[PDB]
């Protein structure tokens, strides 16, 4: 409404309720609304990072975001005891447990990867669930398997902290551009999981791409990475009677449909509507048969282990376990016809789950929590990055260098405060290491924290005095080397210009670093950085004469969707005032079929470094079809 | 539907050689030479012997009886409301018959006219007296009307367009009337029902041609005007490049390989003295992953190509001078994963794009003649503002560059 008088600040003082996603943003009062809404979008666009860390400057709600986002970790909801463990694959297995109080029987599934959509997914740390053994009790709130975001005590991290300096690196950091050290780029690593379905009909066969003559392997094995970016190639046959081109079976052809992806396959699921005898008799199914049998063995075992539980009088079984048992029993039972898309399918359908560690590449977008945006223009060696020399902090290398121009225009001042806070914190850390006893070190720590956040100081003193001296020494060394925890709440509890002023004036020794080849003094401080979903691969297109529906189904390596030329483009080309050449390009590339065939032939038969094309003047195929139809109508163009 | 264009006299275009008088498509288990589906007159795409394009059109003779011109039926209907009643046998001249209408058309047209509303139509009918009556009906090539091959239990399935069912029907009606020379003994003319239904069938065939125009015939031509789908095209994200001239750019490994695939294979076949099929196999391997050998052939091509290796870069909307620019491929990147075009910051202002992850369209130019003509769109030629003749600030030093020069001089 026109009146904003309804809002009274005293009511919301000390309360962060009006913030939602901005609860993950430090110093949110200083950041503009536009940057904040961009940050809210970026959080959804963020991708999981292998080496994610808890932020050095944190709002203290991040861990809560990890707890209430159930997609990343599995927590038991009751006390359980491990009844048994059954394996389908080395990577994937199921664990049968019984509630120690209720008596209900439940199951947990272990796999390395989680598929989200498209290529997006994340790996699982299955250390605890693999550690669990038969006759081992599972406590109430234990975390069986977790995402890389969570740490040993389940603290939540959506990004990595990188040393940042605002510096103009050969003008490469122009507008929203970033230059990164190779190690830092190693820190920004994402997982990609892809589920690819290969459908083989009765007369279709899979080529022996991955196997020798004695052993037929048409697709990678459970532990093997893809080679040449081809999972498998399918050859469709009209009848399959002859099987005469056995030498062509090993070879590959243009007619054969190839499926493209990269990574290590971690699970294969085969759905078969073909009689076992047909698979056994023909050698090309041997690999498939083996995996099919493996599934069957697993299925049979679970039935044998759990039949008494399911049909027994107690029948204290969870619905999840019941449905899993019923599905396995359906598999072992005969006359089971599998259907895909509401139709019975010939042959068999195979689903591959493929996991690849994807590194940071040029054109990828990484950003901070304050609405700033950045594109990775160049990845450079660590030595080439600004390195301060001849100081106590000698050899400090900048992980990322950001554009200095326009920082104030962006209206996101808080990023500078994070950088500067970590820089002064670097000074405090070196001061603690340099001199004093453990008591002096904790005293310096408490002084700095009281300057930043008093509540953090009080809780930190509680934690410090609670720790025994050995634990205190370990905590002190961790603070000196790994980093310093600083708490900056989003709206209430943040520091300001005056507080930073006090921090700089009291610690008079703190001044800018003079780097090796840089005349201007620089500030190098850790900034939290997150990786966004956007990558150059998504929008890449390439076309050569011969929409890419194959690329979406993984049958083409990259999209071949053609670019479209329109009236605006034709006018901009007509600026040249050589309409004939524009028509030549249009007809040779698109409109005229004969001219396009001639262009391909001339390009392949002509001089390699000299290209001069002569194109015949002929009516287009569209023109021929139009002339035929109009004469049938009885109408012809006159005075063309 | 409200279209004005020149009419055709079918008799002038009629050819006895391309005459379709047989309604049966197949003769003795092969496509009939005289049938509607005739390889003889229309051809076969597989065998080169056909030497006949789609423009080939068959012909039919309806003599000794004439049918109303299908295109002009609506125009005749507006002038003469009783045309539908008159042609069939069941005003004063209601249901006289088609042949009687043909003889008395001048009387009927004057009889049925609107002085104000249909004077324009009447004048057109006066202009086209000769084209009112149709003796020859055209049949378009069987190549355009496909018959999809399918297996059927009763017999092998013959697929036909909705119009194709009508075509075999239309030929049958006339065939019977001509066979009898003396048979009718003047006692009973049943030829009028056969001719009558034929007029509607041909009219619906004409309407089908309108639907065929709707079914990707003229529409595809309009699709080219809306957007001509150019092969040998690419799209790539833009990333800043430093250390190279304004006109030169950096092109990814995959982009160059596909765009210059046919150019590259020519070199590979010659250097290794191998067949083009064998050369394609090497190209496929290189596309899958970076190999030094294919990069070397590409590196030689960009260096030694006549006129350089050049392309057109357009940022849509292409509404401004400099939206499409003629640029040079200076270097080819050696990282398979890196798929970003490297462009000079000075080019950006003319293009109006930004390094925000948006994609720009790449149209390579191959012919040396086109390269010179499209070089009129090059950045150097656009250094002069066409409005004033002054220097173009779009190609000048930008924010980061200005600061360094300012520190140097001031």
């Amino acid at each position: 409404m026109d009146d904003i008088s309804v809002i009274k600040n005293e009511d919301y003082e000390g309360s962060h309720r009006f913030l939602a996603e901005e609860l993950l943003m430090p110093n949110a009062n200083k950041t503009d609304g536009n940057r904040s809404t961009m940050f809210c979008s970026h959080l959804a666009q963020a991708v999981t990072l292998q080496k994610a860390e808890p932020p050095l400057v944190y709002t203290n709600f991040e861990n809560q975001v990890g707890k209430y986002s159930t997609a990343g970790y599995r927590k038991a909801n009751s006390n359980y005891k491990v009844i048994e463990k059954i394996y389908k694959n080395d990577y994937n297995y199921v664990l049968i447990v019984q509630d120690q109080e209720t008596g209900e029987y439940t199951l947990f599934e272990r796999a390395e990867c989680e598929f989200l959509t498209e290529h997006y997914g994340f790996q699982w740390d299955n250390d605890k669930i693999d550690s669990l053994k038969k006759d081992d009790t599972i406590e109430k709130d234990t975390v069986l398997y977790k995402n890389t975001c969570y740490d040993e005590n389940m603290n939540f991290g959506y990004g990595v902290n990188l040393n940042a300096a605002y510096f103009s690196y050969k003008n490469e950091t122009l507008e929203d551009a970033i230059v990164i050290s190779e190690s830092a780029a190693k820190k920004l690593g994402t997982f990609s999981v892809n589920k690819v379905k290969v459908s083989v009909n009765t007369n279709d066969i899979l080529l022996n791409l991955y196997g020798d003559n004695e052993n037929y392997k048409g697709f990678p094995d459970i532990g093997e990475h893809i080679k040449n970016q081809i999972i498998a190639s399918r050859r469709r046959f009209d009848y399959n009677t002859a099987l005469y081109e056995l030498k062509n079976l090993n070879e590959m052809r243009d007619s054969d449909t190839p499926f493209f992806a990269d990574g290590k396959i971690v699970d294969i699921e085969i759905f078969s509507n073909v009689p076992e005898e047909e698979l056994k008799v023909q050698k090309y199914n041997e690999q498939v048969l083996y995996y099919i049998n493996k599934q069957k063995e697993f299925s049979n075992n679970v039935y044998q282990k759990l039949k008494k539980i399911v049909e027994g009088k107690d029948n204290n079984v969870s619905d999840k376990l019941l449905h899993f048992y019923n599905n396995c029993k359906m598999r072992i039972d005969e006359n089971i016809s599998y259907t895909y898309q509401n139709s019975k399918f010939s042959g068999f359908i195979m689903e591959f789950t493929i996991l690849e560690e994807e590194p940071l590449n040029k054109g990828s977008k990484i950003t901070g929590r304050y609405g700033n945006k950045g594109v990775i223009s160049k990845i450079l060696p660590d030595d080439q990055m600004p390195t301060v020399a001849e100081g106590r902090f000698k050899g400090l290398k900048a992980d990322i260098c950001l554009n200095p121009l326009g920082v104030f225009n962006r209206l996101n001042p808080s990023q500078l405060i994070e950088q500067e806070l970590n820089w002064i914190a670097k000074f405090i850390r070196k001061d603690m290491e340099e001199a004093g006893s453990n008591e002096e070190k904790v005293s310096i720590l408490l002084d700095f924290l009281n300057r930043v956040n008093k509540e953090e100081t009080e809780l930190m003193e509680e934690f410090i005095n609670s720790l025994n001296k050995t634990e205190l020494e370990e905590f002190l060394n961790d603070i000196i080397e790994n980093g310093i925890p600083i708490c900056q709440k989003p709206f209430f509890g943040n520091i300001g210009l005056d507080e930073l002023w006090e921090l700089y004036n009291h610690y008079d020794h703190i001044d800018y670093f003079k780097c090796e080849g840089i005349s201007t003094p620089l500030i190098i401080g850790e900034i939290y950085m997150v990786r966004l979903k956007h990558e150059p691969h998504s929008k890449f297109s390439a076309r050569s004469t011969s929409k890419s529906k194959n690329f979406k189904e993984h049958k083409d390596l990259y999209s071949k969707t053609p670019v479209r030329i329109g009236n605006m483009e034709i006018s901009n080309l007509s600026l040249t005032n050589e309409m004939g050449s524009i028509m030549d390009m249009l007809n040779s590339y698109s409109n005229n079929e004969t001219n396009r065939r001639e262009l391909i032939m001339q390009l392949l038969t002509g001089n390699p470094f000299d290209t001069n094309i002569d194109l015949s003047d002929v009516e287009s195929g569209t023109s021929k079809i139009l002339k035929s139809l109009f004469t049938c109508l009885g109408l012809s163009i006159d005075d063309v | 539907m409200g279209k004005k264009l020149s009419l055709i006299d079918f008799n002038e275009i009629y050819n006895e050689e391309n005459l379709i008088t047989r309604a049966n498509p197949i003769e003795n288990h092969e496509f009939s030479d005289d049938g509607i589906y005739s390889e003889r007159i229309f051809g076969s795409y597989n065998e080169d012997d056909d030497d006949k394009d789609i423009d080939t059109i068959g012909w039919i003779n309806i003599e000794p009886y004439y049918i109303i011109n299908p295109i002009l039926f609506t125009i005749i209907k507006k002038c003469i409301p009783s045309i539908n009643k008159i042609i069939n046998y069941q005003g004063e001249d209601d249901y006289i018959g088609l042949v009687k209408f043909k003889d008395n058309f001048d009387d009927l047209l004057e009889k049925y006219t609107d002085k104000k509303k249909y004077q324009k139509e009447y004048d057109f009918l006066i202009e086209n007296h000769d084209k009112i009556f149709i003796n020859k009906l055209p049949v378009f090539s069987h190549k355009l009307r496909p018959a999809t091959l399918l297996t059927g239990s009763k017999g092998k399935v013959l697929a036909f367009d909705e119009i194709n069912n009508y075509y075999n029907f239309v030929i049958e009606y006339i065939n019977q009337i001509n066979e009898g020379v003396v048979s009718d003994d003047s006692i009973d003319l049943l030829l009028l029902p056969l001719l009558y239904n034929m007029q509607f069938y041909a009219n619906n065939i004409l309407t089908r041609i309108i639907s065929e125009y709707l079914r990707g015939k003229k529409g595809f031509l309009r699709k080219n005007i809306m957007g001509s789908r150019i092969n040998f095209s690419a799209r790539n994200v833009i990333t800043p490049l430093i250390g190279h001239p304004i006109d030169e750019v950096a092109m990814p490994y995959k982009t160059f390989a596909e765009l210059y695939k046919f150019q590259l294979i020519n070199l590979i076949s010659k250097v290794k003295g191998i067949n083009y099929n064998e050369a394609l196999k090497f190209w496929e391997k290189g596309i899958l992953g970076f190999n030094q050998e294919l990069y070397n052939y590409m590196e030689e091509l960009i260096t030694k190509t006549k006129g350089g290796c050049t392309f057109l870069l357009n940022r849509n909307p292409t509404i401004s001078i400099g939206s499409i620019l003629y640029l040079k491929i200076g270097l080819i990147k050696k990282d398979y994963k890196d798929l970003t075009l490297g462009i000079s910051n000075n080019l950006l202002s003319a293009l109006s794009g930004d390094y925000d992850g948006d994609v720009l369209n790449i149209i390579p130019v191959f012919d040396n003649k086109m390269k010179e003509h499209f070089s009129l769109l090059s950045p150097q030629n656009f250094l002069v503002d066409r409005n004033n003749g002054r220097f173009n600030g779009d190609f000048d030093l930008q924010k980061d560059q200005i600061l360094g020069i300012f520190i140097l001089n001031n």
